[PDB]
RNA sequence: UUAAACCGGCGUGUGGC
DNA sequence: TATCCGCTCACAATGCCACACGCGCTGCTCGGCC
DNA sequence: CGAGCAGCTACTTGTGAGCGGATA
């Protein structure tokens, strides 16, 4: 509904977000991260860490 | 079954698929275009 | 999983595990070899059927310039479908016992 | 006569096909032996109307029917041009083509 | 038979008439799916139904006939026309078409059209050989729709004010002005009956967008001719639905030369709706409005012309001010050049109970020497002249005063003598 | 044949000329449609069309060209322009060009040009060699283009009063500066006749911008000349392009050394449509319009001026006040800097039915002096002395009542005596 | 109707036994 | 008109385990019953 | 308008049986 939109659009850019959807370390294997490598999409805005 | 031919949702427009979903496609294709050609007088050579 | 569907054929379709498996079991019900049934159905070939006062027999198979030629001598009585339509019709007028 | 043989070809590029069988026909200046295309993919609609305009100008199998009195050099020109997946017809590859009552047929499905 | 034929009358005539088909409980089931089971077991019987509707087309292809007593919605008894009659004539949205339909076979959807039989109250070799609405030439109001009715009546003023303040013609594109809370209501009520007793002629179309259904019941039941509407029971979806619907079924009937009368409020909440259903184009406008929200908005309100060739279409849409927000009053602007014929009410005088509380000052007719005669333009002139040099109160007083001491206007031209 | 040989006729002739052709159904589709149908079979019949139109270059580099009787728009009869010619003849925006093309193969989309035969009414020899316009060295108006008919009409008038409150002439920058409900439309209507009949030799181009259409009806088929416009029926995107393209056909002209004179109303439309059109630079003006929302509006106004060379372009851009409102406003200040010739129109006198309501006072000319002869020049500062010291009915009644008590305005001064 | 609790299919290549 | 001789095709080829990768682009035509 | 079709190998070897076939 229109409220719905205004609402998430008025409250930022926020939606059904609840999405886990994040890489975790598969079970069993530990380590230490050491080098992290990011590459974007030309036109996509480059985070900070990039 | 589909359970037993499943399409899995593998990202973009590539899809992780099954073999006989391709054949169920094109049988049902040729199906109705048989089935659209009777009732279209087709020639008899087309139809064979 | 234990609940199915259908597909609706306008035309019939032979099954191959009774065309191929060498030997044959359409080709050993009918007496007939496998290539003249192989010629039938994929239409380079015909097979006649209830040939009663002509001068050709039922189960022989017929090319296209055979069907050409015997289609002027017999009409009416004269019956010669192609495909599996006439494999069905084959299977259904043959008798058993006798 | 120049009868109407029905072949099938290549399928996608069936007009393109027949624009290259068209273009093998005119280089032998085969049009003695030869007619034209007859390919009516011709249902027509244009429902034009808002939100959408893209209508379906093509609607047939992807045969090219060609009118032709057949010969042996004929048939080998037919299949020298490429993209004539099949010569279909009841024979070894020397085939009989279409009825005229199907030529009639395929007049009204190009007037339609 | 006819849908609408089992759709003038109620619910009750239904039910019996499906206990004479002899089937299920109707009375349970909604009384427009009463008339799909009805239809349904009519067609049973062995003969072809006819039907008629407007068409509407989707993506497809294919065509819907949405009925007149539906609101042109989606409905079980919207009859499904087949591609090849849009192949054959090529009926366009809103063509009113009748003819024969059979019922659904199971697992199809609802009765299809197998032959048209009358195309928009006409043989169908018009339809396919005909000069389209966007291919027209529009041109100004030539012929004057004169609004009095002729008694007397206190609302009846109402209408004669209008032909006081600013005349209305064909073609023309009219907008009304006014807050929530002024008298717009019975105000196109006596308009739609007035135009509907003095010029049977024209084809009134009523509509209404997002109001009460006691509203809407009352509009239906009152006024000559068909009431289509779309209340807040449906969304922004249904309402651009039923509004483009009515405007191509008023372009066919103007391209059939017809005159169409479209009486619509409101426009600020069709505008609201067409701002909702739009495309985001990354930027929003003064008062929140996305940038190409207003295009088809203004299509839709200038399908409204006068033709050379044959029919009008007029279009009476009602502007709401006094929303206290930014962007209602923007749709209101973008809506003042756009529109050749305003006409501003007022609520500061209808607090005072003061009615009819019409804007004289502001209210005015481009071309409008073409609305009225010689002389009778000479004595509005004239009129107005002597209206303008005194207040607000004073001119609407005297206007209201002065006219219900008459009873007709050319009555009132030969008393102010 | 020619595109336009077929536009200048309605579409029955057309419907007649395809039936002569042996085609499906043209009723049904569009008129432009209709010649599109026309121009395909005309192609099948084994000849070569000729076609012409004003040119518009996209990004990837080939052209289109766009008809006079389409408003300059896209159309299925834009004849594509290979990049080829511009590599060759390098032919820019707004080039007339006429000469051979042939039809759309399938999968293609338009007509493509083969050979150029006609460039700018000239030989193409002339297009590669040939000054520039932004090159140009603008000057002021020298050569004076009057405006009285000389038969004494009651509108011709409206043609005399500018003669006599300030001059117009070739390559000057005119803005007319009126509320709503003024008398803009018979103005600018009488003021192309006007120029049309008395000199016949300067290409009289009228503009409409966001009208409506029974306005641009009007327009079309009663002045002299080409009538491009672009009502509300086209959003920004038409606007900007229609006004981008009748500046840059002007801008040839006067590179071919002939006058062109642009009547556009209304210029606060035009710069509404490009605010809505620009990039938002994180910030807003007073009134609600961005940055940058001014710089092609100055240029297309500022496109206007009088050359050394050849060729002249005078702009007389309608400007609107009292929408109540700031930024139209705005635009409207922006825009007095920039013009060297202002015209003020009254709605305070209109509204007292008194035409034509020109603000006497604050209107004027930059260099008049070269706009008038010597004795005349004279004539006109004493009379302009005589109309100050009264007041504003005053000037505005004396005007009216003495000018339509004269003829002619030599007739006036030896009547003034 | 209400309350509580819980919610790798295929091919390929390599290597090893 | 029966009996070997040779042509032609189907069917099969240890089992596990571990690791890793790649399963495409764009134009046309057909399907139409939310 | 969406989806599906489509256009841009040659050393495996054995074992076995079914089907001409040719030759009296
Ligand atoms: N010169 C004139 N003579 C007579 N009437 C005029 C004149 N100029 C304007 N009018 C009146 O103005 C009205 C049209 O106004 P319009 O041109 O639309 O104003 P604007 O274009 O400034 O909004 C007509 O009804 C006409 O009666
Ligand atoms: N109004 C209305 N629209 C419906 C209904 N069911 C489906 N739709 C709409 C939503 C779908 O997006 C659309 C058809 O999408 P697609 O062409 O299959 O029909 C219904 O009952 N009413
Ligand atoms: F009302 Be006018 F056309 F500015
Ligand atoms: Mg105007």
């Amino acid at each position: 509904t229109p409220e719905e939109k205004l609402l998430r659009a008025i409250f930022g850019e926020k939606a059904s977000d609840v999405k886990d959807s994040s890489l975790r370390v598969p079970n069993g294997v530990s380590g230490t991260v050491i080098d992290v490598q990011v590459f974007t999409r030309d036109g996509v805005e480059k985070d900070k860490r990039a | 079954p589909p359970d037993l031919r499943p399409l899995v949702p593998l990202d973009g427009g590539r899809f992780a698929t099954s073999d006989l979903n391709d054949l169920y496609r094109r049988v049902i294709n040729r199906n109705n275009r048989l089935k659209r050609l009777l009732d279209l007088a087709a020639p008899d050579i087309i139809v064979r | 999983r234990e609940r199915m569907g259908h597909i609706e054929l306008a035309s019939p379709t032979a099954h191959i595990w009774f065309l191929k498996s060498l030997p044959s079991r359409i080709g050993l019900l009918l007496d007939m070899p496998l290539r003249d049934i192989e010629r039938v159905l994929y239409f380079e070939s015909y097979v006649v059927i209830e040939g009663g006062m002509t001068n050709l027999e039922r189960q022989q198979i017929l090319t296209e310039e055979q069907y050409l030629d015997a289609l002027e001598e017999f009409g009416d009585e004269f019956d010669a479908k192609m495909g599996a339509e006439a494999i069905q019709a084959l299977l259904k007028s043959m008798d058993l016992e006798q | 006569k120049k009868r109407w043989y029905v072949v099938q070809a290549f399928s996608g590029f069936e007009g393109r096909v027949a624009t290259s069988l068209r273009e093998h026909i005119k280089l032998h200046n085969m049009e003695d032996l030869f007619g034209e295309v007859m390919v009516p993919t011709e249902e027509v609609v244009e429902i034009r109307g808002g939100q959408r305009r893209k209508s379906e100008r093509k609607f047939f199998p992807g045969y090219v029917l060609v009118q032709m009195v057949m010969n042996d050099a004929s048939w080998h020109l037919v299949r020298s041009v490429p993209r004539v997946m099949g010569f279909i017809g009841g024979t070894s590859d020397r085939p009989a083509p279409i009825s005229d009552k199907e030529v009639d047929a395929i007049m009204n499905r190009l007037q339609q | 038979m006819n849908l609408t034929e089992l759709k003038n009358t109620p619910v009750s005539e239904l039910i019996t008439l499906g206990e004479n088909m002899g089937l299920e409980n109707l009375a349970r089931m909604r009384k427009q799916d009463i008339i799909f089971a009805i239809l349904k077991q009519h067609a049973k019987s062995g003969e072809d139904i006819f039907g008629d509707g407007v068409l509407e087309i989707l993506q497809d292809g294919f065509g819907f006939l949405r009925s007149a007593d539906s609101s042109y919605l989606a409905g079980p008894d919207d009859i499904y026309v087949s591609p090849s009659q849009i192949r054959r004539f090529n009926l366009r949205t809103g063509d009113t078409i009748s003819g024969k339909i059979r019922p659904p076979k199971e697992g199809e959807r609802y009765f299809a059209l197998l032959k048209v039989n009358e195309v928009n109250f006409d043989k169908p070799e018009n339809a396919r050989n005909k000069i389209l609405f966007e291919n027209l030439t529009p041109l100004h109001a030539n012929s004057r729709l004169r609004m009095e009715r002729g008694n007397g009546s206190t609302e009846d003023l109402t209408a004669r004010v209008l032909d006081l303040a600013s005349p209305i013609g064909r073609g023309q594109r009219g907008l009304i002005v006014a807050p929530p809370k002024a008298g717009k209501t019975m105000l196109l009520q006596n308009i739609a009956q007035s135009i509907a007793y003095n010029h049977p002629d024209c084809v009134l179309m009523v509509l209404l967008i997002d109001e009460r259904p006691e509203e809407v019941t009352e509009m239906q039941r009152l006024v000559k001719g068909e009431v289509v509407a779309s209340t807040f029971d449906e969304p922004a979806s249904r309402h651009v639905q039923v509004a483009e619907m009515v405007i191509e079924k008023a372009k066919r009937l103007v391209e059939h030369k017809k005159d169409v009368i479209i009486l619509l409020d409101s426009i600020t909440r069709l505008a609201r709706a067409y701002n909702t259903v739009v495309p985001a184009s990354g930027k929003v406008l003064t008062g929140g409005v996305d940038a190409n929200a207003l295009h088809r908005p203004k299509r839709f309100f200038g399908a409204a012309r006068n033709v050379e060739e044959g029919g009008s279409l007029t279009i009476i849409a009602t502007a709401l001010i006094d929303t206290g927000s930014k962007m209602d009053e923007v749709i209101y602007e973008e809506f003042k050049g756009t529109g050749n014929m305003e006409l501003h009410l007022s609520r500061k005088i209808a607090e005072k109970r003061v009615f009819p509380a019409i804007d004289y000052n502001r209210s005015g007719t481009r071309k409008e020497e073409l609305l009225t005669t010689q002389e009778e333009l000479q004595k509005m002139w004239i009129l107005r002249k002597i209206i303008h040099p005194m207040g607000e109160i004073d001119a609407m007083e005297f206007l209201i005063n002065k006219l219900a001491m008459t009873k007709t206007n050319d009555d009132f031209f030969e008393m102010m003598k």
